[PDB]
């Protein structure tokens, strides 16, 4: 398992190594933090949904 | 026309009273209100229960 973390690295040489996974070209424009936002964001969103249960009693709901 | 009008209105209200119609009065019979909100306790209707199929 320990040969298994390095299975990529066998089939590069070292200039491949860097230019794959160390010398990323900068770009600096995408929105990262969009995963963040989707998921936290997320709950208003089911809250929307939830809210709109056709549950009878009030305090099934609560 | 006195007469003939209380013999009216004596029917009027008795066709009125007929219809469901929504409470216009504040208070019925008793000085309570006739609303959905005036229902206090004694206490005795259960959980409401959902639809049939
Ligand atoms: C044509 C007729 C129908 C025929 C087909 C019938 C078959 C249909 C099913 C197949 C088709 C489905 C299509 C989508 C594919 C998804 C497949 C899948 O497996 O998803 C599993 C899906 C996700 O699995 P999951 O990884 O476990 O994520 C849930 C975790 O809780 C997540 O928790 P978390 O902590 O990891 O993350 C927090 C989470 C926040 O999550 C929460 O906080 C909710 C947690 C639930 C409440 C907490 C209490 C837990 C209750 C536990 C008991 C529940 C058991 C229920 C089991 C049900 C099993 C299905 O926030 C997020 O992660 C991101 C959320 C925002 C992302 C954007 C979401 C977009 C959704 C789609 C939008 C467009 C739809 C239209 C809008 C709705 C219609 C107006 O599980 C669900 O069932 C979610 C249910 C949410 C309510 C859905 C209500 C709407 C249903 C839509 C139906 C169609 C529209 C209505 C048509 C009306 C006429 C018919
Ligand atoms: C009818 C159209 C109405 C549109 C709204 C009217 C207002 C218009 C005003 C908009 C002015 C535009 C100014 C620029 C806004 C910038 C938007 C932005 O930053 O998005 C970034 C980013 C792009 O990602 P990257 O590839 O990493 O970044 C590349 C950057 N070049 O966008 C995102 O993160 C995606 C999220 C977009 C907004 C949320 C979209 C979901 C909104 C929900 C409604 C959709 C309902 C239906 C969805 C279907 C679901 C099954």
């Amino acid at each position: 398992d320990f040969a298994e973390l390095l299975r990529p690295l066998r089939s590069l040489s070292f200039n491949q190594v860097v230019d794959r996974y160390v010398l990323i070209p900068p770009n600096h424009t995408f929105y990262r933090n969009w995963t963040y936002e989707k998921f936290l964001g997320g709950f208003g969103l089911s809250y929307l949904i939830l809210r709109e249960l056709p549950l009878r009693n009030f305090y099934a709901r609560v | 026309i006195e007469r003939m009008t209380e013999i009216a209105l004596h029917v009027f209200r008795k066709a009125r009273a007929g219809k469901v119609r929504p409470a216009q009065d504040v208070r019925g019979p008793d000085g309570n209100v006739n609303d959905f909100l005036e229902q206090r306790r004694p206490f005795e209707h259960p959980n409401p229960t959902g639809v049939t199929h």
